[PDB]
RNA sequence: CAUAUUAUUAUCUUAUUAUUUAUAUAAUAUUUUUUAAUAAAUAUUAUUAAUUUAUAUUUAUUUAUAUCAGAAAUA
RNA sequence: CUAGAGUAGCGAAACGGAUUCGAUACCCGUGUAGUUCUAGUAGUAAACUAUGAAUACAAUUAUUUAUAAUAUAUAUAUAAAUAAUAAAUGAAAAUGAAAGUAUUCCACCUGAAGAGUACGUUAGCAAUAAUGAAACUCAAAACAAUAGACGGUUACAG
RNA sequence: UUUUAUAUAUAUAUAAUAAGGAAAAGUAUUUAUAAGAAUAUGAUGUUGGUUCAGAUUAAGCGCUAAAUAAGGACAUGACACAUGCGAAUCAUACGUUUAUUAUUGAGAUAAUAAAUAUGUGGUGUAAACGUGAGUAAUUUUAUUAGGAAUUAAUGAACUAUAGAAUAAGCUAAAUACUUAAUAUUAUAUAAAAAUAAUUUAUAUAAUAAAAAGGAUAUAUAUAUAUAUAUUUAUCUAUAGUCAAGCCAAUAAUGGUUUAGGUAGUAGGUUUAUUAAGAGUUAAACCUAGCCAACGAUCCAUAAUCGAUAAUGAAAGUUAGAACGAUCACGUUGACUCUGAAAUAUAGUCAAUA
């Protein structure tokens, strides 16, 4: 009962809805440039090293 | 950074070295060692010419 | 001192199974060398069943490894 | 306690003398270990300020104590020790530059008894030291202070 | 103050001088909400425990009890089970058996009716249901806008599209089984960049892996075949949907009076196996490592959790019955076939009854 103050009050659970399209669209020109970007080079980043 | 699973108990590979702290240790040590030899001889020449000169009086 | 149950093992025994060895006048398929019984025509010539032969798929046999579970020892 | 040496006094234990209803005690005598030195073991005390360490701040007075001056005199200034306090804090006693106002870290406590006991483990030559419960019983248990009673409690008077 | 004067050696001592004055009327939502009491004491204050006032239950019991409606109902022995049911269905897969009519002469074949699921076959029982023994994590639970090895020429079973559905054998016959025919990856060339690799296109290599017919009608011809059409089936390919396999991070009870543990143990290099990484398993060769007083290893206990239940002001605490999610199990242990996925409530072996 407490947990559902959370959830804005609704007790019980919905199965999660599916989305549609599993991958992004190709119309989605935001999310593919952010893909394309230059990765953050370093720690702070998300990749290896050019020498490593 | 994450990987697949490579051991056991591995499952990260290092990516980058940010510092080099641990690297430049080595380098120093060797490098100390090497000019400390060479200033050792150096006053050590420089002792013996004078225990020389005293010698001489 | 006595009873009990899990766990293990440089020990003993081992169902079944998994690989792994070696053997089969062992089979079955097909490939030969051949023997009988049979079919059409003017000595046959091929056919099916059995003989020998060497490639596969297994069966019996045993070599090793592991292995349920049981004892023996320990905790 | 373990080895050596030492051993004048003192003095566990022991042996006797007194006292006592009884003396196993206080008093008295002889007095062993120990106290002492060297080389070790051990790591416990009411090992106490019953108050861990560090930092910033916090109103006075009085002494000293230690420096720095200025000419014994400036009842000279700067520090710390000590004593009494203000505020503050505290159950109060009381603390008083910490038991105050704050910050940081560590150790410790969760009713009395059972109990620092049992069992186990670690270390020591050993005595022992460290760590350390549980069941059961109970509504108790303790601290400060108040007013009494009491003391083989003091002094003053009559 | 500031500036300047005189005097004295840029500076020093004395004296004078000072710019800061502005005025005016009118122009709620406030939030969340924590209460103590009795018992010490000759009496007082404080520490301190004990008990009580509230709510609730998977409840039990004593006394009592009218009806209706709804929600629950072996928490303990995962102890043993008499008895009846809980998984069948298809006659349009193949076979059988009858009865009538017709032609053919004990039967034969058609048409029409039926029976036949004690014969051969297809589909379904990996689900659902129940349970909580094991499990403190070596594969379990929760969570992440987490990943890769950058997961298979996997469809399980529906949708959308295209194709194909051939021959023999053995079954008594087949949509039963075998044999056969036919229908992504690895290389090479370039391209780019989301690049120190991946992707893209091409060209080859092999992909190369299948199938099945029934029920009706008709149309041909010569009962036999055949050819269509309608229905229901079969196989392959692409995509979708639903799904699976593996790993990462954080969290998950008590006892160190369990202080050392670990030798596949920690890591490296290869090989076998998988769709797939890895001492996961099997083999080989190297290094000496790995965990641990922020608690290893060992032991005991325990299914886990929620937008579930109880309680509290709340943080939290307890439960895990009921509703829901995950896991594990179907008397116990191991292994094997099938399969995408099972150590299956299957099979084999053993243990118990
Ligand atoms: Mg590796
Ligand atoms: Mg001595
Ligand atoms: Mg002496
Ligand atoms: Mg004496
Ligand atoms: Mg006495
Ligand atoms: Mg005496
Ligand atoms: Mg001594
Ligand atoms: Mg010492
Ligand atoms: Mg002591
Ligand atoms: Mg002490
Ligand atoms: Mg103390
Ligand atoms: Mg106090
Ligand atoms: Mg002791
Ligand atoms: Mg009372
Ligand atoms: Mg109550
Ligand atoms: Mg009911
Ligand atoms: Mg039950
Ligand atoms: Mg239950
Ligand atoms: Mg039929
Ligand atoms: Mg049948
Ligand atoms: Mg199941
Ligand atoms: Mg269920
Ligand atoms: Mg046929
Ligand atoms: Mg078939
Ligand atoms: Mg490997
Ligand atoms: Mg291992
Ligand atoms: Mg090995
Ligand atoms: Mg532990
Ligand atoms: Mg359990
Ligand atoms: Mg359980
Ligand atoms: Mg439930
Ligand atoms: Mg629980
Ligand atoms: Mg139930
Ligand atoms: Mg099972
Ligand atoms: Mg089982
Ligand atoms: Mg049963």
């Amino acid at each position: 009962g407490k947990g559902a103050a959370k959830y804005g009050f609704k007790s019980g659970v919905f199965p999660t809805t599916r989305s549609i399209l599993k991958s992004p669209t190709t119309k989605q020109t935001d999310i593919i440039n952010k893909v394309k970007s230059p990765k953050p080079k370093g720690v702070l980043g998300i990749g290896y090293a050019k020498g490593v | 950074e994450a990987t697949r699973p490579l051991s056991k108990r591995k499952f990260f590979a290092i990516a980058e070295i940010i510092r080099n702290k641990g690297q430049q240790f080595a380098l120093y040590e060797s490098e100390a060692q090497l000019s400390v030899a060479k200033e050792e001889a150096q006053k050590a020449k420089e002792f013996l010419d004078k225990r020389s000169v005293r010698e001489n009086k």
